């Protein structure tokens, strides 16, 4: 589940089943690729290091749900949010509340950095070929990559990771292509064509 | 006080068909085994506006 908020506005996030008794709900902000950081306990009591921006619902209300109020949303707050529910009426939950991804909107645009790498020489004597296109710092992660044999598309061997955000608006995607030793020398020059959001950028390489 | 007591209940509603068998469970909670559960939640068959 995803929440998209304009910059500088206030976000809200919904966690868990409806309340049954007076509760004590914990709020966690897990950033992509990192560990969960404790944000709020006692339903509104935030520890050291957390600004008074983040809020919640006091666990004194029955029938309503657990709400997280992010005031003045900033870019860093892009993360997954979990919550641990302690209802006086329901047994101790060991399955954390299901996630809710915050998405600040209009970062707005990042042009990818495509870094094409030929196979390494030690790999060449080892009888294996591999092409390493490396796409960094792009937004958003909607990149689709094709490969060209001097003028012609390549069908098989194509390997490509997923656009992966990393503690920053920047994304990341690799692109490997397994090739036979005889064909890196046979063809003229190989092409990595990375397509992002509507802009295609292509990097080629030629053998020595 | 007794006379007034019965006189106040003479025109009110009699529960003579409320002796139907009941099917009960303990109440909705994280039971603390010590407390037996002071209330019970029960389904039963009741007659409607039609016999
Ligand atoms: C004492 O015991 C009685 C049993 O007779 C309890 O009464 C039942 O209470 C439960 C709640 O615990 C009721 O279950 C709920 O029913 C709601 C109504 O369902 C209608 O709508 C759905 C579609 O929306 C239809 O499928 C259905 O046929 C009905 O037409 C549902 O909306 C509820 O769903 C919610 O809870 C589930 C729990 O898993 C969630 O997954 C859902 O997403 C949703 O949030 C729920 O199913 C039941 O209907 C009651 N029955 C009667 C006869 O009253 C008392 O609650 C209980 N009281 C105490 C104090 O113990
Ligand atoms: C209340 O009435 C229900 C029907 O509304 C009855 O359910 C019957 O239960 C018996 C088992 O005791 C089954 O053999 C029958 O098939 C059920 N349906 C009938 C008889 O139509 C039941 O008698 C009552 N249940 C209670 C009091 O919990
Ligand atoms: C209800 O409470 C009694 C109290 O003695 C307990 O023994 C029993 O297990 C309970 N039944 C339930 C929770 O279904």
């Amino acid at each position: 589940t995803f929440v998209s908020v304009a910059p500088g506005q206030t976000a809200r996030i919904t966690c868990g089943e409806e309340s049954l008794g007076s509760r004590s709900v914990i709020w966690y902000q897990q950033r992509p690729g990192q560990a969960p950081s404790l944000i709020i306990y006692n339903n509104n009591d935030r520890p050291s290091g957390i600004p008074d921006r983040f809020s919640g619902s006091p666990g004194s209300t029955f029938g309503t749900t657990a709400t997280l109020t992010i005031t003045s949303v900033e870019a860093g707050d892009e993360a997954d949010y979990y919550c641990h529910i302690w209802d006086s009426r329901r047994p101790t939950n060991w399955v954390f509340g299901e996630g809710t991804t915050l998405i600040v909107l209009s970062q707005p645009k990042a042009a990818p950095s495509v870094t094409l790498f030929p196979p390494s020489s030690e790999e060449l004597q080892a009888n294996k070929a591999t092409l390493v296109c490396l796409i960094s710092d792009f937004y958003p992660g909607a990149v689709t990559v094709a490969w060209k044999a001097d003028s012609s598309p390549v069908k098989a061997g194509v390997e490509t990771t997923t656009p992966s955000k990393q503690s920053n608006n920047k994304y990341a995607a690799s692109s490997y292509l397994s090739l036979t030793p005889e064909q890196w020398k046979s063809h003229k020059s190989y092409s990595c064509q990375v397509t992002h959001e509507g802009s295609t950028v292509e990097k080629t390489v030629a053998p020595t | 006080i007794i006379s007034l007591w019965d006189q106040s209940l003479k025109p009110c509603v009699k529960l003579t068909p409320l002796c139907v068998t009941l099917q009960c469970t303990n109440v909705t909670n994280n039971i603390t085994d010590d407390m037996r559960g002071e209330m019970k939640n029960c389904s039963f068959n009741m007659t409607t506006e039609l016999r």
